[PDB]
DNA sequence: CGCGCCGCAGACTGTCTTC
DNA sequence: GAAGACAGTCTGCGGCGCGA
């Protein structure tokens, strides 16, 4: 209950104002995110296409609009990636394992009034030929499972199912447990030709495809993810008498954090400066803690740096003027040390290609 | 009234003689090889009475308002100049403010000097900004020293409040102050830098350098070398180099005066200045009496010389100038370089795309064919849950056979192998904090740079090395002059000069860069562009320096006066200021006035990322810029000049017909009118009439006709020989400058060579350097310069002095002259503008009248007896509708045109109503 | 002039063939490819590295998707102010602040009123009426330098000066395409009429601390587009006449170009060149370089085309692998800008490809 | 007018480093 | 022992501004 507090009170989250119970954050109805949630989305976001897109050789991303051009909010971008699979074929070289997806906001209708709620999800549609179709589809059964242990602290929590339908003889169901309760996550449809009929009203000629130097008719694996409620999931399961959320690094919105204390004002400033500044040019992400003029307690800004998934922490002290070395301290280690100003930028290294690195 | 032009002549009634004679040969000069038949549209007569006259006729009124204009800083400089003086004190103070010591260097904390004259030097910390740095002054009493405040800690205020040193009591006399250029030391003052009119007038002893014993720059080069060519080298023993050590030198035969060794003022920091305090505060004593002794020799001798009091009235003046600024100033500062760093590194970005685009060319081998950009070295050198098969283990199974050389050999020289040698060496060593892609090592200064966005025609002869420099340009071993080139190169020996034999060094090329056969590589995109940002670039990287920190005090709300405040455009957090330009009086040989950066052309034309210095000159909230641009002043100077001294009549020579007739619209004016129908271009054949006039010669007038376009030494030779004829035809004796005429050069001529006195209307000597007397120069372009720019000077002087006498009987406030090149402006506040307008006109008619009768003739001529247009603006333009291009345009600031005026009279009175 | 079939060949531009400039430009275009999503971001990244994190007091802020005072939104400026309070709140009550936020707003476009989407930059920066002109200044000037970088000729980039209806002057930017010259984005500054339109109950609560008295903030809003300016980076980087050498190039720059580096296998035949590209890709993805995939397309016996439809995509290094790569590791590198030949051993080209963008980010 | 710092540009260069 | 690097070294040609 009082993780949604935590997280709005620590910018992770919105306004509870009109997003108070979870139905709203589940559902597209939440009153937006906060800047931490915001990165930490956007991180999510990337290292799934990462994994899944930039990873994989045949996959290539595809867009969407956000509404329906129609023949109304959109909502599946499954229309636009078929639409566009004409022309892909041409232009992938006779790609019959390939596959498009994309991570967008689509919308989804709550019930006095119905209202619509705009919500991330990533869908990809893949083309498959149809002798080993279903077997395409049980791969990617395999890599979304390792996305599932990509960051999850708990791997045990994701679940998966299958599940049958007229439309689709083999389906895969992804669910997760979340602390209220399970949550379906991740869904796929294997679906045949009957869509490729009704947006191709007899293209057999375009519709049928190159594989094997054989002209197949591709059968069609929609795997749609909750990117958002995904993201919701990671982060309640990274929660577990101190509130600590030990979210993924690789995730984490701020990887460190500077913070000024005990040393001249000008010296403290220029070494936070520089910082920042090599933090921006590496590609690290740096939280501007700094320019702080309460200095409320110790106790407190580090209950607030890790409140805001802060990977570690870095304090500049006289130390740092003297012989270079500022005070580091890493949340899950629950430990502080001594480390030097221009290895704090190796550290870092290092351990975000440990985190990505499994 | 309608002879030929004229008015009812309010002053001098009576008389009004033509003469027969007179007339009969103005006639027949202006009838023959001229158009004295014309049909000369008459003006709208001007009905209105002119302020009382004081004097008998013109000349004495303006006598007697200059005495007294004058007399209360003449009495003072005489009262320092015979007063006895004890020596220096042992030690100066160091309590804040002023001290004056006396009485066995008794010191006491004096709040102001309470005398009406002083020399009052000053020096500054050039490292910590433009503050002043203690001064040392001598009151006619007891000596005086200031002390800047800067040398205590903390109190670091900048926007210079409170900065400069006070000078003036309360009022609750007049004051007149000396030095070397105390143009220099008229900031430093916080009076001077006062919107209002300022009481006290400043006196440079290098004015007066320039004015008695003065060198021209031509002459001061041969002054500090020395310290047909062949002078009689006399003149070097009564001038002196402007120099306070060696005017010094020049004015008394006293122990040699001695520069600082160590420059801590010029080159130090504040900490260093207060370890030599005392010596640096001796220097500057000594400073200031060498400057007291040279004054004492030089004013009885400058009286003498330039006795007339209407010149010295107007030197008062003119060391008043005072240019309003605000907010907007530093705007366009912050913008302007601004844009030049843009513009910069987009142009650096312009040149590594042509770099790539040109090492793109190897690649089929187009390099070789390329006509231009082949001469470099351009040489390649020849240095279901299944795991991967073996995963990135691999990677270190690859290795290396250890041929990477160490870490140090790969990097300067050799990184990026296989490169173009001249794309290795452009782009950053590798061994290097701070690296950047591509070959971020190119400039304009470069020999690569000049080959891509500098095409041109391919300079046949411009392969460099040797003389190098610019050679053919243009048409008319093989290859001489090729459209395919591929020139062999092997010596330059090619049908041409094939190498520098002008050699112009003077920021050149840039006017070329306008047409001019100079142009860049139409096929690229961004290889124009570069050359046009080098063409807009060019004047602030020349004048950035100046143009910044220009000594810009910032008035608070208390300085500014009520007619700022209750007002439309009052109060707002814009922090209104002014600049005065230091302007050196009489910095010339000639007593116009010098500054390099308020004083000079500045066109405010597009294409320039600096322009618009000019511009934007505001006036504060209430005041406007009324002033005028005095018609053609040195070509009408001239006219009367040669109408005066033949015939006594405006209309005698071709030249007094043409100032006047001709006009800029559909008329035959002498520039831009006259000049390209009888000559060639626009806009640089009025420089060449200009420069013709006013002092140049025959090699001068060809030079700079080569640099204004390209011609061949032979055809230039036939133009000048044609241009010549029914020119003044110069060097012709035994007449009676001899020859077709229509231009009076003879009175210059005539009046250089006469003795002591050189000035027809205020009787002004020259310098006694270039007077005939003692020696004769060997080209008299000096003195025939000097005699219409100190005429001109005269002219202003004049001006000045009118201005004045008709701001102290009717209230005219402002009374600020920003005199720029014959251009005046006044600065004259709102509900006075009209009236300031009339001020102007009648000034200029009395001003006309006062050259017409010191000169030889009583008669005006209606076409420039007024201003064609008084332009009343509020920011400082060539004209009352103009745009700037660094901005969107001024109508985004604050700029919204305003009145050019002429003939609008309809605040007939010029007393208040 | 007509360059689009760049675009249909590559696909950065939407599913339909036929995109005139007004189809384009009107923002009610179906859609765009995997490379112009990759160029948005990188758009949207550069854009929140240039302005947000790197100047202090600017926090990114989000606005929903409709405004309950259920339409879609058309403007970002109003989820700013919603949040104006808890942003200043959480800061040390610092007048001069700013706001920044990217996202999709959906507009209406009367063509000869259909609804198009664009993607929005707003910055919103609250300052004290004294600093608000030098401020706005600053705002448009380093975001005009950040327009003309990534831009081969920033030439066409410009920006006017106007007046507003109601009296306060403003700033528009523009593009110069070569059918027209553009908006791009839009500078107002207003006297926290917006804001006390939005919060006109108390006014004590909407003051800000500029020092020992509080004064009424103002407030400027810089409102940009990208897929536009995204169009129009597109159009820059296309280049015609009297060079005598013709090759169909887009010089995207390296900071937001979609694809870094390209990854290939040589001839042969010797085969098992596969497993040590799939280790060079992922030591690429590794350190966060895209790479094109371009080894599994075979049967092609031409590398020149390749290197050209690779241009087209404005990939900024080829990367070969050839049998000479398991001894003696020499991978043949291909530059976009400039075609040269280089061979590089496999260790230090990733570090190499690191320092290339970092150092044409810096400049 | 013009002249000596001044400031990069381009070429040289004696000596350090590597194979 | 032979070849490449390198941090100095000299010359040149724009240019500025002087001199309290």
């Amino acid at each position: 209950e009082a993780l949604l507090e935590i997280c709005q009170r620590r910018h992770f989250l919105s306004g509870s104002k009109q997003q108070l119970s979870r139905d709203s954050l589940l559902s597209g109805c939440h009153p937006g995110f906060g800047p931490l949630g915001v990165e930490l989305r956007k991180n999510l976001a990337a290292e799934w296409w990462t994994s899944v897109v930039v990873f994989r050789e045949q996959v290539f991303p595809v867009d969407a609009l956000h509404h329906k051009p129609g023949p109304k909010l959109r909502e599946n971008l499954l229309h636009g990636a078929l639409e566009h699979y004409v022309n892909c074929l041409d232009l992938v070289n006779k790609r019959l394992p390939y596959g498009l997806a994309q991570i967008g906001v689509c919308f989804h209708p709550v019930f006095g009034v119905k209202s619509i709620g705009e919500k991330t999800e990533a869908s990809l549609v893949w083309f498959t030929p149809p002798r080993t179709s279903n077997q395409w589809l049980d791969f990617w059964l395999r890599h979304r499972l390792q996305w599932w242990r990509k960051f999850a602290m708990s791997p045990s929590n994701f679940s998966s199912s299958d599940c049958q339908d007229e439309e689709g003889r083999k389906g895969n169901k992804l669910y997760y447990n979340f602390p209220w309760g399970k949550e379906l996550i991740e869904t796929l449809w294997n679906l045949g030709d009957h869509e490729l009929l009704h947006m191709y009203p007899g293209n057999v000629s375009k519709l049928h495809g190159r594989d094997g130097r054989k002209n197949v008719v591709p059968c069609v694996l929609s795997v749609n993810g909750d990117l958002d409620r995904g993201m919701l999931a990671y982060l309640y399961d990274s929660f577990q008498h101190r509130k600590v959320l030990k979210l993924h690094p690789c995730l984490a919105p701020i990887k460190v954090a500077l913070d000024v204390g005990r040393g001249p004002t000008l010296e403290l400033r220029q070494v936070c400066q520089g910082l920042f500044n090599e933090l921006l040019e590496n590609g690290i992400s740096v939280w501007p803690g700094y320019l702080e003029t309460m200095q409320s307690s110790l106790e407190q800004l580090y209950s607030k740096y890790d409140e805001m998934s802060i990977l570690f922490t870095v304090l500049v002290t006289e130390t740092t003027l003297e012989n270079g070395l500022i005070h580091l301290r890493s949340r899950d280690t629950t430990m502080k040390e001594m480390m030097h100003i221009s290895k704090l930028k190796d550290f870092l290294i290092k351990y975000i290609s440990s985190a990505k690195n499994v | 009234m309608l002879s030929r032009g004229l008015h009812e002549q309010i002053f001098g009634q009576g008389g009004e003689m033509p003469g027969e004679a007179a007339v009969r040969r103005s006639v027949e000069h202006l009838q023959k090889h001229g158009l004295w038949g014309q049909p000369a549209v008459p003006l709208p007569d001007v009905e209105l009475r002119l302020p009382p006259l004081y004097g008998d006729n013109l000349d004495q009124h303006f006598r007697l308002l200059a005495q007294k204009q004058s007399l209360p800083y003449l009495e003072a400089a005489n009262l320092l100049l015979q007063a006895q003086l004890p020596p220096k004190p042992p030690a100066w103070a160091w309590a804040e403010g002023w001290t004056r010591y006396g009485p066995e260097g008794e010191a006491v904390p004096v709040a102001i000097p309470e005398e009406r004259a002083l020399v009052f030097d000053v020096e500054v910390c050039l490292a910590e900004g433009t503050c002043p740095t203690l001064a040392v002054a001598i009151s006619p009493s007891a000596w005086y020293s200031w002390c800047s405040q800067r040398l205590v800690e903390e109190r670091y205020s900048w926007t210079s409040q409170l900065s400069p040193a006070d000078l003036i009591p309360l009022e609750v006399q007049e004051q007149l102050v000396v030095g070397h250029n105390v143009s220099f030391d008229r900031a430093h003052i916080r009076e001077q830098y006062l919107i209002q009119g300022s009481r006290m007038r400043f006196l440079d002893t290098m004015s007066m350098h320039m004015a008695i014993s003065g060198l021209s720059s031509f002459q001061r080069s041969l002054w500090i070398a020395a310290k047909p060519a062949i002078s009689s080298w006399d003149w070097l023993d009564i001038s002196s180099v402007n120099s306070l050590a060696e005017v010094h030198r020049l004015y008394v035969g006293g122990p040699p005066l001695e520069k600082e060794p160590r420059e801590l003022f010029v080159k130090g920091t504040m900490k260093d200045i207060r370890e030599n305090f005392q010596d640096l505060m001796q220097y500057c004593a000594q400073d200031v009496w060498a400057t007291h002794e040279v004054f004492q020799q030089q004013l009885p001798l400058f009286l003498e010389r330039c006795p007339h009091p209407v010149t010295l009235a107007g030197m008062l003046e003119m060391g008043v100038s005072y240019l309003p600024v605000n907010q907007n100033w530093e705007r366009y500062l912050a913008e302007a370089q601004g844009t030049y760093e843009e513009l910069q590194r987009e142009m650096k970005k312009s040149l590594m795309d042509l770099a790539n685009d040109a090492c793109q060319l190897l690649s089929g081998e187009r390099y070789k064919e390329d006509p231009w950009l082949w001469d470099l070295e351009w040489d390649l050198q020849e240095f279901s849950e299944e795991e991967e098969f073996q995963q990135d283990v691999m990677a270190r199974a690859c290795l290396q056979k250890l041929k990477g050389t160490t870490e140090l050999l790969p990097k300067r020289p050799q990184h990026l192998p296989g490169h173009p040698g001249w794309y290795r060496k452009l782009c950053p060593r590798l061994d290097d904090p701070a690296w950047t892609p591509g070959p971020s090592l190119l400039s304009l200064q470069m020999r690569v740079t000049p080959k891509l966005m500098a095409l041109t025609w391919d300079g046949f002869p411009l392969h460099y090395s040797e003389r190098h420099g610019w050679g053919y340009l243009v048409p008319g071993p093989y290859n001489d002059v090729d459209i395919p080139g591929c020139w062999f190169f092997k010596l330059p020996h090619k049908d041409g000069n094939s190498c520098n034999v002008g050699s112009p060094f003077a920021k050149d090329f840039l006017p070329k860069m306008e047409d001019g056969t100079l142009q860049a590589g139409p096929g690229g995109a961004s290889g124009p562009r570069a050359l046009e940002i080098n063409k807009m670039i060019s004047f602030w990287r020349n004048a950035h320096k100046r143009i910044s920190s220009q000594m810009v005090v910032w008035l608070p709300r208390s300085a500014l006066p009520r007619a700022v405040i209750r007002h439309p455009d009052y109060d707002e957090e814009g922090l209104y200021g002014a600049i005065l330009p230091q302007v050196v009086t009489a910095g010339t040989i000639t007593r116009r006035a010098v500054e390099p950066t308020w004083l000079t052309a500045s066109n405010a034309r597009p294409d320039r990322v600096g322009s618009e210095l000019k511009a934007m000159v505001q006036a504060p909230p209430g005041y406007t810029l009324v002033g005028a641009d005095v018609d053609s002043q040195e070509l009408w100077i001239a006219a009367v000049l040669g109408d005066a001294h033949f015939a006594g009549m405006h209309g005698c020579t071709a030249f007094g017909w043409m100032t006047l007739q001709g006009r800029k619209s559909r008329g035959t004016d002498l520039h831009s009118k006259t000049a390209t129908t009888v000559g060639i271009s626009r806009e640089h054949a009025k420089i060449f009439n200009y420069g013709r006039i006013y002092g140049a010669g025959q090699p001068f007038a060809e030079r700079l006709l080569m640099q204004f376009n390209h011609r061949l030494t032979q055809q230039e030779a036939a133009e000048k020989a044609q241009q010549m004829y029914a020119a003044t035809k110069g060097l012709r004796w035994y007449r009676l400058k001899g020859g077709t005429e229509s231009e009076m050069f003879n009175k210059l001529e005539s009046i250089a060579t006469s003795d002591i006195p050189r000035t027809p209307v205020l009787g002004c000597c020259i310098s006694r350097a270039l007077e005939p007397s003692a020696v004769q120069e060997e080209f008299m372009t000096s003195r025939v310069n000097w005699v219409v720019q100190s005429s001109a000077v005269d002219y202003l002087h004049l001006m000045l002095v009118a201005m004045k006498w008709l701001f102290e009987e009717f209230a005219i406030d402002g009374r600020f002259c920003i005199s720029i090149h014959d251009e005046v402006r006044y600065l004259v506040r709102e509900e006075d503008r009209y009236r300031a307008a009339l001020a102007l006109q009648i000034t200029n008619l009395l001003t006309r009248c006062m050259f017409a009768y010191k000169l030889g003739l009583n008669d005006l001529p209606q076409s420039v007896a007024f201003f064609s247009a008084v332009d009343i603006d509020r920011c400082l333009r060539k004209e009352v509708t103009m745009d700037c291009k660094t901005p969107s345009n001024p109508t985004g600031m604050e700029r919204r045109y305003g009145i050019p005026q002429g003939e609008a009279l309809d605040i007939y009175q010029i007393i208040e109503l």
